[PDB]
RNA sequence: UGUUCACCCACUAAUAGGGAACGUGAGCUGGGUUUAGACCGUCGUGAGACAGGUUAGUUUUACCCUACUGAUGAUGUGUUGU
RNA sequence: CACGAUCCUUCUGACCUUUUGGGUUUUAAGCAGGAGGUGUCAGAAAAGUUACCACAGGGAUAACUGGCUUGUGGCGGCCAAG
RNA sequence: GAAUGGAUGAACGAGAUUCCCACUGUCCCUACCUACUAUCCAGCGAAACCACAGCCAAGGGAACGGGCUUGGCGGAAUCAG
RNA sequence: AAGCAUCGCGAAGGCCCGCGGCGGGUGUUGACGCGAUGUGAUUUCUGCCCAGUGCUCUGAAUGUCAAAGUGAAGAAAUUCA
RNA sequence: GGAGCGUCGGGCCCAUACCCGGCCGUCGCCGGCAGUCGAGAGUGGACGGGAGCGGCGGGGGCGGCGCGCGCGCGCGCCCGCCCCCGGAGCCCCGCGGACGCUACGCCGCGACGAGUAGGAGGGCCGCUGCGGUGAGCCUUGAAGCCUAGGGCGCGGGCCCGGGUGGAGCCGCCGCAGGUGCAGAUCUUGGUGGUAGUAGCAAAUAUUCAAACGAGAACUUUGAAGGCCGAAGUGGAGAAGGGUU
RNA sequence: CGGCUCGCUGGCGUGAGCCGGGCGUGGAAUGGAGUGCCUAGUGGGCCACUUUUGGUAAGCAGAACUGGCGCUGCGGGAUGA
RNA sequence: CGAAAGACUAAUCGAACCAUCUAGUAGCUGGUUCCCUCCGAAGUUUCCCUCAGGAUAGCUGGCGCUCUCGCACACGCAGUUU
RNA sequence: ACCCACCCGACCCGUCUUGAAACACGGACCAAGGAGUCUAACACGUGCGCGAGUCGGGGGCUCGCACGAAAGCCGCCGUGGCGCAAUGAAGGUGAAGGCCGGCGCGCUCGCCGGCCGAGGUGGGAUCCCGAGGCCUCUCCAGUCCGCCGAGGGCGCACCACCGGCCCGUCUCGCCCGCCGCGCCGGGGAGGUGGAGCACGAGCGCACGUGUUAGGACCCGAAAGAUGGUGAACUAUGCCUGGGC
RNA sequence: CGCGACCUCAGAUCAGACGUGGCGACCCGCUGAAUUUAAGCAUAUUAGUCAGCGGAGGAGAAGAAACUAACCAGGAUUCCCUCAGUAACGGCGAGUGAACAGGGAAGAGCCCAGCGCCGAAUCCCCGCCCCGCGGCGGGGCGCGGGACAUGUGGCGUACGGAAGACCCGCUCCCCGGCGCCGCUCGUGGGGGGCCCAAGUCCUUCUGAUCGAGGCCCAGCCCGUGGACGGUGUGAGGCCGGUAGCGGCCCCCGGCGCGCCGGGCCCGGGUCUUCCCGGAGUCGGGUUGCUUGGGAAUGCAGCCCAAAGCGGGUGGUAAACUCCAUCUAAGGCUAAAUACCGGCACGAGACCGAUAGUCAACAAGUACCGUAAGGGAAAGUUGAAAAGAACUUUGAAGAGAGAGUUCAAGAGGGCGUGAAACCGUUAAGAGGUAAACGGGUGGGGUCCGCGCAGUCCGCCCGGAGGAUUCAACCCGGCGGCGGGUCCGGCCGUGUCGGCGGCCCGGCGGAUCUUUCCCGCGCGGGGGACCGUCCCCCGACCGGCGACCGGCCGCCGCCGGGCGCAUUUCCA
């Protein structure tokens, strides 16, 4: 909608909202990210601290699928399974504890955020955090490593 | 000239990009053209599967995909050999055959064999003439279907095995997983130098004798 | 002497001083400054430089308005002349 | 008051990390602190000339006039030692 | 200041100066004459330039106004200059 | 411009062209020639300066001086000679 | 004998300032109104027993919290009632509620209103095209154009009358943009003033008659006077032109 | 006021931090406050009172303070930032 | 190409013309199109091969939110003063 | 609104400028054209849909497309993007705490049972409780309805502060673990770096403003490069003619 | 000094073939800038980009791993999404910048050299016959030539292959012709041709209607046809068309059957014995360019220059070592993909003659330039030419009458005909250039009036005329509202039926393989849980979700009511 834009209101007015002292000249700064080190220095070093300079190790032929390791927090571990596993348990009276294969639902690591409900679980995962393990043990469960 | 906070961003419009803009007003006509072509091929290959040939079950590479399973390119030669299908002939009955696939694990092999077995069972080989010789199926299984198979022939569904709620033996409770991983990590890390120290120690024991 | 300025001769009553966009280039002139050519000296490795000297080097338009100069005319006085 | 960022280099530091299919060793790359300098000192690597000259602009800026000023120049008083 | 040539030098030069003789309107100091114009008419017929325009004095003003302030004043339409 | 004076070159050469060629110009030429500079007829002269910047001559007697080649240690990249 | 100067009076003169009033807009009001009592608001109403001229016998406070239009009252007759707006008749009405109420509406009180650069809001301002919509308009005359006609709007603008013209065009709700000009020594086209002006002045020169012809300064013929003056204004070619 | 905590500090005590109670207008005058995002234009200025540096001075150059003009008309100062 | 003037090379020469790259780049000139309404600046900061430009603060506008109570029943803030 | 008169006011616009009626520039006059666009990327604001998700592409299935190159649908619905987790150069690591009882010497350290479960201070719109009034035509009783409400509470969002947790890093220290007892692995206390957690707020779409990259509001160089055309002028050489 | 083989080389207007140029949107191979950005600039960037040269095709190129990876592994190329503005490059500044995996579009795989076996078993050209001949082919027959052992053909190529012995099971595939049958998806493939519904019906406007009103149901008729165009305005039905698994006629394609001529004796597994790979190439150094590729991604020149349990790769130089992974130095290959040139079509929220292409027109035209090159302007009478016969003035151009046309106030550059500018006619003014703002006045132009504008509307009182009713009941119809929820339909929350539950389905990582079927898994039952539906009773919100009676009210019609009522009129 041109109808709604500004330039429609500016018809008539001479400078077109760019002022008549300094004009709308073509490229007064320098084009683009020119002057990061000279003359636009303040902008770059109070809104992009750390832009300039190297750091860390190069790594030439990086491939992201090697380092693929999505995470799930205990917070919502039971969300992986249908409610009626969590229900048929806190029931049953065998002291069974259902299995939660985390890798099936698309997470490899089981990190430790959150309260787990007092209800035993076997959790199958690729990796665990220390605290995430400890929590499951305290609930009355068992961590299970899987390849 | 930048103004008070933003992403210091680098657009790639410094080459003559407007010379090489590729619009997409085709796409509808394209989709139609593809679908017309597809419908033609189906009509040509009369009772054959429109899909194309039957293709092997295959695991994806890399730790990421790993757990999934795809269609592959074609059945390996070892797989065909086990099924009892001559490699040159398989291509004429609608079995894909690559010969570049190795075959590492027995688990992948047998499942693929099972596939070809299944296919041969549920396939209706028309005889070369209408006057029937061996192999060619009965005129019953022929009249009842000279039908195409819409969609991929014997589709792959990446499937899981349910586990019954166990009880957790005391030993299982006992497992120190996090710790276990860390140890294992360090053993991998240190395996090589440990081995070197052992070799040094053995040399010192032998050197003591002489 | 391009000069302004200066000086000297001569006359004179006196050879006072100034201004007007340092009056006055569609008034002239262009001798001088102040393009391009060239010469000399000094300076510069050099290209080149020189309120240092020298010579050669295109000076456009008015029919508009006004101003001024002259030239017909104008309103009035009934018309016309004296 | 007596001093210097990124990048690069160099030295020092830890039974440190990485050096990519795995392992040993050189090498290299990291991490942290010094040093090698930017005096145009918040930090390009840089000589002239143009009268053969050019372009964008500038009365934000010179070379006239005209304004203000009047030191300087010119002209004129007061006082009165001579 | 010596082939970055010094010094000379007959002949020559649409070259640069100085003086003399002659000659002259260069001048004193201007005048008269001729042709072609300009001038008037018939016919034909452009252009540049143009914010609006077009009398002055002083004032103030971006510090020299046609316009503003205060005064002077102002009379159609035009011709050659 | 004649005149004067320097300089290079005896041809697998001087000077020069050309993207390239067992290419081409001088050259259908050979030092009384070709090429590169200065000065500028004649006359009369043409002083001193080789420190500077140029040019040039000589060269195991010799400081430095690259790539290769030669030796050196190293497991090798290598480093050192 | 100020229309001068210094000191001082009264009186009067007028700014877009100040005061009062109108009207427009903006801002603000926990602003008001989907239908109700109520103006320093400081209650209203069951309902039960006991009773009645009783009451709640509290400050020169000068008073607000209590008093003189009734509480009980006139009627039916000490006892009963003290009744219903489909009817009290109404200044308050709680039974139902605007002429008003497109709630993006309507209404009320205050205050305030310079503005470049710049920002924001609203435009039933305007242009062209699309989805909808107006049982829209139009040869019984569309667009456009013109108008010393009549009006509206603060304004952008708009509507009507008359004329001209001769085929299409508009209102509303949405969407979309190559959407609004005084300038750019702007671009293209057109027209002025200048102006019947400058001008049609290089190389000596024309004159008389007749003819033709609508028409002769200029054509043609004749006569005369002139020039070019064989390095020609003569007679032939080259190149170039291309039918002259 | 009452009590707890301390790895600080220390003859005992400090000092801080925590709980639990007890107490209300604490000079004048004025006004509703607080808070967060996006953000254009601007970054040539000039002038006057008073102060003030350079300069003989300047309608000069340069600072301070406030107010102006710039962005702003209107009455007056004839005329006028 | 030049008996040398930077001369000449199709009215063009201190680097011809024609087309393209090309809408070359411009901190610099010029221009930049309807109405009303409300608010309404700056020429100062530090940094910059910065001084006819940017950056950054400042000054402006817009959007808001959180609370406050003239609904007899207020806390906090100020180009003052005490 | 057409013309004319008179009094008062009144300099020509645009523009750069501290300052323009300027002896600053552009502008004779009229018509038509004529300059903030589109794409991409980001940011913040706003509207809508869904919400720990969201998403639509790309593809596919439904038609000869009249309207359709639409519309609809898809275990593709999610490969995948963005989000739901950070922090470290990296190897890696990765957000919980409290309380109670017991057992180890409660050793502000280590291990075993039960309960609560995202901490606390101040301030917080707002809810909640509410002594008490304040009347009712009488003296008391007395449920119902309000109005106000002193006083007390739970306290959103948000802010300030203090604790806590995660990752890096240092300092100090004492214990645990086992298929591999090791230059192994795991913890503790106290500082300190982090674009962290501390009962989620995103994703998609649309519109606006701003900032960029692009011809990038419009017009404007002197230049630079690539590839071609010219010696009909003129410069110089040569060939062949002519002339004095 | 002969004649004859071959080898290497010549010449032919020898016989018969091919190549040459164009086009150039897309494609392949070179070559290759500079404006530009970095606020300067040189590396970088612009950019392997414009220009330059070469060569193609309907596509090209690429392509069947000397590949990815490091997994439980994938498996030619190309294309899209994503990876990702990421890893990386970079005066680590400006800026640049991929790949693998994953999901799709498509999908197709092969052949040599060598090593070997087979009497060269092969090829080309002659010449005679039969067929076939507008893409020169088949079959036969020739002591007819040549090519070829310096290696043609069959088998065979890394997925292994060959040759042997016995295990098994059995024998259709191709082409040259000649016929003939079913016309074979936009729903009869392609092309061509010719065809196919319904008003010119009644009135009436008009210059002319395709307009306006009507026509057995918005009117008649057709409608699988109401797209578009044409026709004197606006047309489903006037005409062409449009619709239709409509018709007919030609031709051509493509596939189905028959006959002939040829070719063709073409398997698989199992055990044994043999067989095996492309050199001035890899690899190294190097210099130059190139890349995201960083102690060298790719391509080059030069120098060096290999091996065979080798060689290559395994994204940090090197040595040692294990692993993995391919097999290089020969070749072919459809498909999805590209397409501002071409031929032929379709469409548009585009432009509408200063726009849109330079070009709506006799435009790459006229014209300019020596040449390379530059490069315009320019659409519209009217329905129909009916384009003005004739008279008259004039040498004529030009007029005046006359005429055509609805109109020439449409007259051949003619639709509409703005402004600037000019002529005239009318009105008004005029010594401070004009013009302007505020305020009045004077004059004009038209516009509204009034030949009283006393403007209307209620109600009332009076005096005149006027018809019929209000009021009241009676009969009918319709509407409103109401509660008794009275009776029944209707639905919210709750409870009862466990009743739909199998006669109620989906979903579930809940269970069971006691089940069934197909091969521990898939599909289906069978339990279970969640969710959605029947039966009746009770309570409650009795809800605009409705009916039936009854009530009350309102309205309309029709009866009665004749005049102290009832409206009308002045
Ligand atoms: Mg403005
Ligand atoms: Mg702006
Ligand atoms: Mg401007
Ligand atoms: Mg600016
Ligand atoms: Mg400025
Ligand atoms: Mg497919
Ligand atoms: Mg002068
Ligand atoms: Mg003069
Ligand atoms: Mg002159
Ligand atoms: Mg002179
Ligand atoms: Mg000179
Ligand atoms: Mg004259
Ligand atoms: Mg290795
Ligand atoms: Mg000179
Ligand atoms: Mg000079
Ligand atoms: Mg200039
Ligand atoms: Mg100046
Ligand atoms: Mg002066
Ligand atoms: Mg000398
Ligand atoms: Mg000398
Ligand atoms: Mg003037
Ligand atoms: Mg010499
Ligand atoms: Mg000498
Ligand atoms: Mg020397
Ligand atoms: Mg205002
Ligand atoms: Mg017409
Ligand atoms: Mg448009
Ligand atoms: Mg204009
Ligand atoms: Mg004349
Ligand atoms: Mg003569
Ligand atoms: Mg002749
Ligand atoms: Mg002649
Ligand atoms: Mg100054
Ligand atoms: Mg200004
Ligand atoms: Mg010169
Ligand atoms: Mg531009
Ligand atoms: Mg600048
Ligand atoms: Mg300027
Ligand atoms: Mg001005
Ligand atoms: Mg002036
Ligand atoms: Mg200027
Ligand atoms: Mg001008
Ligand atoms: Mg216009
Ligand atoms: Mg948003
Ligand atoms: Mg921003
Ligand atoms: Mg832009
Ligand atoms: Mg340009
Ligand atoms: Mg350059
Ligand atoms: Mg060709
Ligand atoms: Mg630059
Ligand atoms: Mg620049
Ligand atoms: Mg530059
Ligand atoms: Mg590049
Ligand atoms: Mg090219
Ligand atoms: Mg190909
Ligand atoms: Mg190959
Ligand atoms: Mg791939
Ligand atoms: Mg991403
Ligand atoms: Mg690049
Ligand atoms: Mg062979
Ligand atoms: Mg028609
Ligand atoms: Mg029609
Ligand atoms: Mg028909
Ligand atoms: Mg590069
Ligand atoms: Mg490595
Ligand atoms: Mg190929
Ligand atoms: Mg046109
Ligand atoms: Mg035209
Ligand atoms: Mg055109
Ligand atoms: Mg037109
Ligand atoms: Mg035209
Ligand atoms: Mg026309
Ligand atoms: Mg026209
Ligand atoms: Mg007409
Ligand atoms: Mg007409
Ligand atoms: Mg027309
Ligand atoms: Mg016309
Ligand atoms: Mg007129
Ligand atoms: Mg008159």
């Amino acid at each position: 909608p041109s109808r709604l834009r500004k330039t429609r209101k500016l018809r008539g007015h001479v400078s077109h909202g760019h002022g008549r002292i300094g004009k709308h000249r073509k490229h007064p700064g320098g084009r683009g990210n020119a002057g990061g080190m000279h003359h636009h220095r303040i902008n770059f070093d109070k809104y992009h601290p750390g832009y300039f300079g190297k750091v860390g190790m190069r790594h030439y032929h990086l491939k992201r699928n090697q380092s693929f390791c999505p995470t799930v927090n205990l917070d919502k571990l039971w969300t992986l399974v249908s409610e009626q596993t969590r229900v048929n348990a806190a029931k049953n009276k065998t002291g069974a504890a259902p299995i939660i294969d985390v890798v099936r639902s698309g997470y490899y690591k089981v990190l430790g955020k959150g309260k787990l409900p007092k209800q035993p679980v076997i959790v199958k995962a690729k990796f665990f955090s220390r605290r995430a393990e400890e929590k499951i043990k305290g609930v009355g469960g068992a961590c299970v490593l899987v390849a | 000239a930048p103004s008070r906070n933003g992403m210091i961003l680098k657009p790639h419009f410094h080459k003559d990009w407007q010379r090489r803009v590729a619009t997409w007003f085709n796409q509808p006509a394209r989709k139609i053209r593809r679908r017309k072509a597809r419908q033609a091929r189906a009509r040509r290959i009369a009772p054959r599967p429109a899909s194309g040939p039957l293709r092997p079950i295959v695991r994806c590479p890399t730790v990421r995909y790993h757990t999934k399973v795809r269609a592959g390119r074609g059945f390996s030669l070892e797989e065909l050999r086990v099924a009892g299908i001559h490699k040159k002939v398989a291509r004429t009955i609608g079995i894909s055959v690559d010969p570049r696939r190795r075959n590492k694990s027995t688990e992948s092999l047998q499942a693929n064999v099972q596939r070809l077995k299944e296919y041969r069972s549920k396939l209706v080989l028309f005889p070369r003439k209408p006057s029937a010789p061996k192999k060619g199926d009965s005129s019953a299984e022929e009249l009842k279907l000279a039908t195409q198979l819409t969609g991929p022939v014997m589709p792959i569904r990446n499937v899981f095995k349910k586990e019954k709620a166990r009880v957790i033996t005391e030993e299982e409770k006992n497992f120190k997983a996090f710790a276990s991983l860390r140890m294992a990590r360090a053993n991998a890390r240190l395996f090589g130098i440990r081995a070197k120290r052992a070799k040094e120690a053995a040399e010192q024991d032998v050197e003591k004798k002489k």
